[PDB]
């Protein structure tokens, strides 16, 4: 069976700070997008 | 895919290659839009003179009255048939210049007429009229301008080549070989008389803009190179086939009808008619040839008309 | 609303090496892409002149000018 | 029917191999080897490790600088879109400079961009060859490879450098494209009059369909007598079996005479080197000494004459 | 005026005469080259007199390989080692008949069953250690599985009959790949067959041996020892399974239609 | 009603990680298809010029058309 | 066979599923603001 | 969270090798560099060619010496 | 059984198989049945 070797304790740890870094990264997405709709608006 | 049978017409001497193939399928599309027009009937002959009766006659002074009518309802047929006689006159005053469109007739009945008589060695006895080209339509189907190419930086210079190219049989040569050859007046030959070093100092560039102009002669027809050479010797006269001396003069003559008629009339069209550049539409092979032989399979049309 | 509650177990069957090397390869090629897609487009901005353009700036400066004139 | 011996029916792993242990004062291997198992249905399974010291990553620095150039022109051809890029790539191309230029350097957008790629290029594969001829050299074995090689760098230097150099023309050389460069290929043939009349192109020609027999004569062989262990071709060699017994009865029956099992290697060597040979010897002449390769096999009494049965009036001179 | 001429020679001519010359000359020493196995000939004359001859060009000059591991030197062109004892009958009197064995033909060693005579050593690794070795005594090898291991199956024998069962495999640690199947056949002898010469048929379990028949796997050369294999074993074990595809059964060597 | 009830066994016979790596590769290469796809029809929305052409825009900006005038003399 | 029991894959086929759902609904509403914006057909 | 989200962020570097990580940041920097480099350098914001602060061909052609020369 | 699956895990697959067949067609036909409304080809 497929398996990574990681616990379950493991798994809820690694899933933190990827859901916090995903979400970090998602908000200077947006942050950029509203800096170029106002410089220069596409639709 | 072109499924098979074809039709093969041989035209040199045996096992040497030389021969012309046909898709009956694609030559149907070819014979579905020819459509010669209906014979006029002749016109009563004597009576008074055009330039004794008429106000404004300046090109066709010298026919009778009766075949300027008849010239006039031929003009009407041949490049507007939908609009009528109003499209180069006004309401009825037939004597008034006040449209471009009769301008632009003027200065084409003068080409016609010095293709028809000077040029025989091209088109021998069988001539051109107006259906030649605009086949019933006042702007003709394949002409061209100057082409300026794709969209690039701002920095960077066109050199005229490496795109699809619609006009060069979609290869990527120079995309625009009419300017320096149909307009302009260039030296398409590129190959030596001797085998060893000497004078000749063209290039391989040259070489590819002269395969260019070479791709769309055989696409305007519908023929292949060995129509004309035999591909060992490109440059030998004595292995070419009689076909190639008609398009020597087909050559001349299309820079003529571009430099001294076509071009001119750049100031009197309106700017629907004209290019990116600012040119005027051109004349190429395609024009009347539109894929074939000979424009209209060569039905002698012309000789009826002693307008042209 | 409880129906993604074991959703941290995807780390026991998906490597989070392999997956973190993979975002991050697919996020530059993205990011490279969408840039280059864009500045083909009218909505370019090094080419189009705004606020001015440059180069024509530089054929019109008057030490430029008065040697194109002397050579001519 | 039998066994043909063209796929592996069945597959075996052991740990991976090293290799072979390096004088001292080198450098590590790079990389963890791995396997594929589609691969060892056709052959080795096992990808890397390789091995980079200083002349092979000149190399790679080099000729990357030359693909991002190269890559980048044709990008800028179709105003940087890259849908555009995929829609018409075989199309774009990288042109050399115009040839009312000479051997200056002309302007970055006018051609001096594909002259730095020339350049780049070059220098990327002369320290290739460097690293080729050190790493058979450190492991003992004879420089073979190199010499073949160097013949190959020769060619792609003839056309490219030194023919447009002693043309007068950096305009006389190939671009970077697909369709560009087989565009390239049919005018010069156009321009110096009919490559087929070129003695050293038919020459070469015929040392490319020798290739492929010869290729094709040696794989069968080999393939043909692998039953009696005939694709270990060290031991028969150096202790001949009956695969190289058998293997050479074969062709000495079928055509009168044949080779061993060392000396076909050298008729391959050397069937491989003369096309290229042959290819620098007829592009050199080209232009600088022949200019109609038509006339001159006229001359020489080499071409045919088919009949006339016409005249045809020359034009110009009526 | 198109086709004047100004001189008759050229550096194309010139050049093209010095490639003749230099084909024409590595002819001579490929073709020198390839007669360092096999030679001197024996040509036989007008009443049956045999004299060695040496052809055009003539053989070289005889060069030396060292072997690795004081594996000794090889000279070539050199000496040859005697050829063993075949027995073999002309079918009609010139020199260009062909022969017929004498006895039992697949216990003849004449035709496709003819073998060399090698040296009465293993080859060997980089490291010294002998190649071809069974999977018992190379304990790092395993079978991928997504492919049928051949361990247990039976040796189906061209006629249908059963020839024994598959107990191991031989693995070549010089590069990784099987070399041949080991068998026990039905006098509980221990045979081995080429890996080249076998259908492996996974869901039949089968292994399909088209060159011999079933009663044919009792007589198959057997080996000294059962923990390496030698040059000379390899050639004799390949040889009797090359001599069924002629002999096997008396209608193979009679022509077709 | 009563037809899908097994369905969860699909997972026993399909192997989870291998099944999932492929749907999301399909997913990003279909994304960037159909964006191309669409992208190169009259529905296009990087070039149509609207809300307004800025290419356009810059040519006509009066610094750049003074700058121009004064290169026709 | 994949080694899942019957357990593991009732729980995978759970997640599969609620995940399937919220991305199709995604789905749904970025074609419900497109054809507010720009209609195809 | 918010402010303890990113608490363990360090152990990154149990999973991901520093030595690789090091060698394609470096490789992709210095990719990145020339590319941008080139992309400007082909566009309206140009700075070898856009003769500013002055043109320095022109400058050579009208020289005193070359012009007479040239009168010859 | 070549595939070692029995008889009655066939069973099991094929209802299953035959449910989701035929879901699946009648997905199909409502596509068919929108598309000739908007825009009929013959
Ligand atoms: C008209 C169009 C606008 C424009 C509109 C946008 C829009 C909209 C966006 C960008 C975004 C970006 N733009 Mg921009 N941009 C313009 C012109 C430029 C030019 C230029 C030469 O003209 C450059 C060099 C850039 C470069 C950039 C990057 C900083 C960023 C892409 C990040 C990325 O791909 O990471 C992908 C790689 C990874 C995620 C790997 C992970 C590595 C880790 C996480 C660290 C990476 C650092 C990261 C690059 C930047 C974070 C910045 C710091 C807070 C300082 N833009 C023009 C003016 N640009 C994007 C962005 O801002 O992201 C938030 C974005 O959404
Ligand atoms: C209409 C066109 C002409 C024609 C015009 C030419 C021209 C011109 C030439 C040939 C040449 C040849 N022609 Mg020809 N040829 C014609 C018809 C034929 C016919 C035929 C059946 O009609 C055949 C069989 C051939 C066959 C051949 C070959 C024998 C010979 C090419 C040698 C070769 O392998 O180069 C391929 C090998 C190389 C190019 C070596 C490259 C090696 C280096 C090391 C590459 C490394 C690259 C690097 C790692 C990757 C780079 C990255 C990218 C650039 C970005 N020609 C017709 C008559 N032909 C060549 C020749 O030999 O002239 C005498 C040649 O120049
Ligand atoms: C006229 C056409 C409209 C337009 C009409 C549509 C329509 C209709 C749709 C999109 C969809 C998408 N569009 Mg859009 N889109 C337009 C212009 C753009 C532009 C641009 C440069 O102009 C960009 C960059 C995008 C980009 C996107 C993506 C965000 C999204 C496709 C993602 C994907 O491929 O997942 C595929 C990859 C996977 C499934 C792998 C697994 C990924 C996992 C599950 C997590 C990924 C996160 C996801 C990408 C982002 C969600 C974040 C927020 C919670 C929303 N569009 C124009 C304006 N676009 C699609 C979408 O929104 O899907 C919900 C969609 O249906
Ligand atoms: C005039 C023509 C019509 C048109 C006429 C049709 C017709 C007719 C058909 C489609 C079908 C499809 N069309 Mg349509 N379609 C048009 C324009 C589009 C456009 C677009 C960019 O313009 C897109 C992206 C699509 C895309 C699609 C897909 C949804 C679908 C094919 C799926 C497939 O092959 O799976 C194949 C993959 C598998 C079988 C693998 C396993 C699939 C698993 C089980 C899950 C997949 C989910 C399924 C695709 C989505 C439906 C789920 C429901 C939301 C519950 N069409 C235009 C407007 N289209 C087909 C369809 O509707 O199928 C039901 C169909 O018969
Ligand atoms: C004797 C003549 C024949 C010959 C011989 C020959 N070529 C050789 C050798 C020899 C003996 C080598 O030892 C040398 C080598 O190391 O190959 C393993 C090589 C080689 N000949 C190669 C290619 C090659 N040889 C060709 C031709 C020929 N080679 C002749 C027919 C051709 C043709 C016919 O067009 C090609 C494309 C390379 C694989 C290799 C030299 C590698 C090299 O110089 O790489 C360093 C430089 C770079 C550009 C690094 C950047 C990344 C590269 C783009 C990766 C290479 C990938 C590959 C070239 C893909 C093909 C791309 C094309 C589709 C554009
Ligand atoms: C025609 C005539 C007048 C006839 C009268 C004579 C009479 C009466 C009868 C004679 C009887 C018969 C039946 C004769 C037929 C033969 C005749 C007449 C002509 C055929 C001769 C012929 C076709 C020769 C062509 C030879 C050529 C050009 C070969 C091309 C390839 C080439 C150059 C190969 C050289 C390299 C060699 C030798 C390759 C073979 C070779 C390969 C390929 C291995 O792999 C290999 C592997 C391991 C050990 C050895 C070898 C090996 O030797
Ligand atoms: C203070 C300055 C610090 C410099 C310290 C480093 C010393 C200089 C380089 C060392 C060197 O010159 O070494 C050579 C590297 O050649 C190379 O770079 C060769 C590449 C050098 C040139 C790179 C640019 C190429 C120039 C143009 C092309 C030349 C073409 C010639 C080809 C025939 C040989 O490499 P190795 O034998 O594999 O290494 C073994 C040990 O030396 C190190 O483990
Ligand atoms: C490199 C690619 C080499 C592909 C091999 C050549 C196939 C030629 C077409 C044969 C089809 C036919 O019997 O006739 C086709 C005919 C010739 O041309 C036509 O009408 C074609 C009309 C369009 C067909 C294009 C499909 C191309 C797909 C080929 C493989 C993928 C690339
Ligand atoms: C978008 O892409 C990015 C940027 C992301 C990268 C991707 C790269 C890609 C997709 C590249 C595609 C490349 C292709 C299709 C390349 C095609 C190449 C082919 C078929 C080329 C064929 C022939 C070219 C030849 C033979 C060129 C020979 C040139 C030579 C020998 C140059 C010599 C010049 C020299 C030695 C320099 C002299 C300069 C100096 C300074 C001395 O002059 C005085
Ligand atoms: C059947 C309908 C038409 C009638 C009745 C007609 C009538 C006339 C008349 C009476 C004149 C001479 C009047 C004068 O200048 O004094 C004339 C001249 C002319 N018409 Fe028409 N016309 C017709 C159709 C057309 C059309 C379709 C064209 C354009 C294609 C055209 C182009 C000309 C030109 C160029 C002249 C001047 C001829 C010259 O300079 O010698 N006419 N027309
Ligand atoms: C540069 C492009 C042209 C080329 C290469 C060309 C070539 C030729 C050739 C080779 C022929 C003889 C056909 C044959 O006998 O098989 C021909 C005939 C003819 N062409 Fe053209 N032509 C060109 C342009 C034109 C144009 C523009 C026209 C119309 C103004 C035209 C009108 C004719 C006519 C009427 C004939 C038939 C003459 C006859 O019966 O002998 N051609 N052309
Ligand atoms: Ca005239
Ligand atoms: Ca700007
Ligand atoms: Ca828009
Ligand atoms: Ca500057
Ligand atoms: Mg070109």
């Amino acid at each position: 069976k497929s398996t990574t070797g990681l616990t379950e304790a493991e798994s809820k740890e690694f899933h933190g700070i990827f859901m916090a870094s995903m979400t970090l990264w998602f908000g200077l997405v947006v942050l950029a997008h509203i800096l170029s709709w106002l410089y220069r608006p596409w639709l | 895919c072109d499924f098979p049978p074809q039709d093969v017409v041989q035209t040199g001497y045996r096992g040497l290659g030389m021969q012309q193939n046909y898709n009956p399928k694609l030559l149907q599309k070819v014979i579905d839009a020819t459509q010669v027009p209906d014979a006029i009937p002749a016109a009563t002959p004597g009576g008074a003179l055009a330039k004794d009766v008429y106000k404004n006659v300046q090109v066709l002074g010298d026919l009778s009255v009766n075949e300027f009518n008849r010239t006039m309802v031929a003009l009407t047929t041949w490049v507007a048939p939908n609009e009528g006689c109003t499209y180069c006159h006004e309401g009825t005053n037939w004597e008034s210049d006040g449209v471009y469109t009769k301008i632009a007739s003027r200065r084409m009945l003068e080409m016609t007429r010095d293709t028809n008589s000077n040029w025989t060695g091209h088109v021998a006895d069988t001539g051109v009229t107006c259906y030649t080209c605009h086949r019933g339509k006042p702007v003709p189907e394949h002409v061209w301008t100057t082409d300026p190419g794709p969209d690039i930086p701002s920095v960077f210079p066109s050199n005229g080549q490496n795109t699809i190219g619609y006009n060069v049989a979609y290869t990527a040569l120079p995309f625009d070989p009419f300017t320096p050859f149909l307009l302009g007046e260039n030296e398409i030959r590129v190959s030596g008389n001797t085998d060893l070093r000497n004078t000749n100092r063209k290039s391989i560039k040259q070489a590819e803009w002269t395969f260019a102009l070479m791709t769309h002669f055989s696409e305007a027809l519908g023929v292949n190179c060995t129509y004309c050479h035999n591909s060992r010797a490109f440059m030998d006269w004595n292995q070419s086939t009689p076909k190639r001396v008609p398009a020597w003069h087909a050559i001349r003559n299309v820079r003529d009808i571009n430099i001294q008629y076509v071009e001119p009339l750049g100031e009197v069209l309106p700017a629907s008619r004209k290019g990116p550049l600012g040119d005027p539409f051109k004349v190429n092979c395609l024009t009347c040839h539109q894929g074939a032989y000979k424009p209209l399979f060569g039905v002698p049309m012309a000789k009826d008309y002693p307008a042209l | 609303a409880k129906s993604f509650d074991g959703m941290h177990k995807l780390w026991m069957i998906m490597n989070p090496v392999s997956t973190l090397w993979a975002i991050f390869i697919f996020q530059i090629f993205l990011g490279l892409l969408i840039h280059m897609v864009v500045l083909s487009s009218d909505l370019n901005w090094h080419d189009d002149q705004i606020p001015v353009g440059y180069q024509l700036q530089g054929e019109t400066l008057p030490v430029n000018l008065e040697m194109k004139a002397a050579l001519k | 029917p039998e066994y043909q011996n063209i796929f592996n029916k069945v597959q075996v792993r052991e740990p991976a191999y090293p290799g072979v242990e390096l004088p001292k004062g080198s450098l590590p291997r790079v990389g963890k080897p791995i396997f594929s198992y589609w691969l060892g249905k056709i052959g080795d399974a096992q990808i890397g490790p390789l091995y980079l010291g200083g002349w092979g990553i000149a190399s790679l620095i080099s000729g990357f600088i030359a693909l991002e150039v190269i890559g980048l022109n044709m990008l800028a051809s179709v105003g940087w879109d890259p849908r555009l890029f995929l829609k018409e790539f075989f199309w774009l191309g990288l042109e050399p400079p115009p040839p009312a230029y000479g051997l200056s350097i002309p302007p970055l957008a006018e051609g001096g961009w594909w002259l730095i790629a020339g350049l780049f290029l070059t220098m990327s594969l002369l320290l290739w060859w460097v690293r080729v001829y050190k790493r058979a050299k450190d492991l003992g074995m004879g420089t073979h490879l190199s010499w073949a090689f160097a013949v190959a760098i020769l060619f792609f230097l003839t056309l490219g450098f030194i023919r447009p150099v002693l043309m007068g023309s950096w305009g006389e050389a190939p671009p970077f494209g697909i369709f560009p460069h087989l565009d390239w290929t049919a005018a010069i043939s156009i321009r110096y009059g009919n490559f087929y009349y070129n003695p050293f192109h038919g020459l070469s020609i015929a040392f490319m369909y020798g290739s492929a027999v010869l290729f094709a004569m040696h794989g069968g062989t080999i393939l043909a007598v692998s039953r009696y262990g005939g694709d270990r071709e060290i031991d028969q060699i150096t202790d001949r079996g009956t695969a190289a017994e058998r293997a050479m009865l074969f062709w000495r029956w079928c055509m009168g005479f044949n080779a061993s099992m060392e000396s076909i290697h050298r008729w391959a060597w050397w069937f491989a080197v003369f096309c290229i040979i042959n290819s620098i010897l007829g592009i050199i002449l080209t232009g600088t000494v022949v200019d109609n390769w038509y006339l001159w096999a006229v001359k020489h009494g080499v071409a045919p004459s088919y009949p006339s049965e016409l005249t045809i009036d020359n034009p110009y001179l009526t | 005026e198109f086709g004047y001429i100004t001189q008759y020679f050229d550096l194309a001519q010139v050049t093209l005469w010095a490639f003749w010359l230099s084909l024409l000359s590595v002819i001579f020493f490929n073709r020198r080259e390839d007669k360092r196995e096999g030679y001197p000939q024996e040509a036989v004359q007008i009443f049956g007199k045999t004299i060695l001859t040496e052809g055009f060009p003539f053989m070289p000059a005889p060069k030396t390989f060292k072997l690795p591991h004081n594996g000794g030197d090889v000279v070539k062109p050199g000496p040859e080692r005697p050829q063993y004892d075949f027995k073999l009958e002309q079918v009609d009197r010139f020199a260009g008949a062909a022969y017929r064995p004498v006895g039992n033909p697949m216990l003849a060693g004449v035709g496709p069953g003819a073998y060399a005579v090698r040296a009465n050593k293993p080859d060997l690794t980089n490291a010294g250690d002998p190649r071809i070795v069974p999977m018992r005594v190379a304990k790092h090898f395993a079978v991928v599985d997504k492919d049928p291991d051949p361990r247990g199956m039976t040796v189906i024998g061209a006629d249908g009959q059963v020839g024994g069962k598959v107990t191991e495999i031989w693995v070549d640690r010089a590069e990784p790949q099987v070399r041949y199947l080991e068998l026990e056949a039905g006098n509980k002898k221990k045979v081995l067959v080429p890996i080249a010469l076998c259908v492996i048929k996974g869901q039949k379990r089968e292994v399909k041996v088209r060159s011999i028949n079933g009663i044919h796997f009792n007589d198959v050369p057997t080996l000294s020892n059962y923990d390496q294999i030698t040059l000379a074993e390899e050639d004799k074990v390949s040889a009797y399974y090359g001599a069924g595809t002629l002999y096997a059964t008396p209608n193979r060597a009679e022509s077709v239609l």
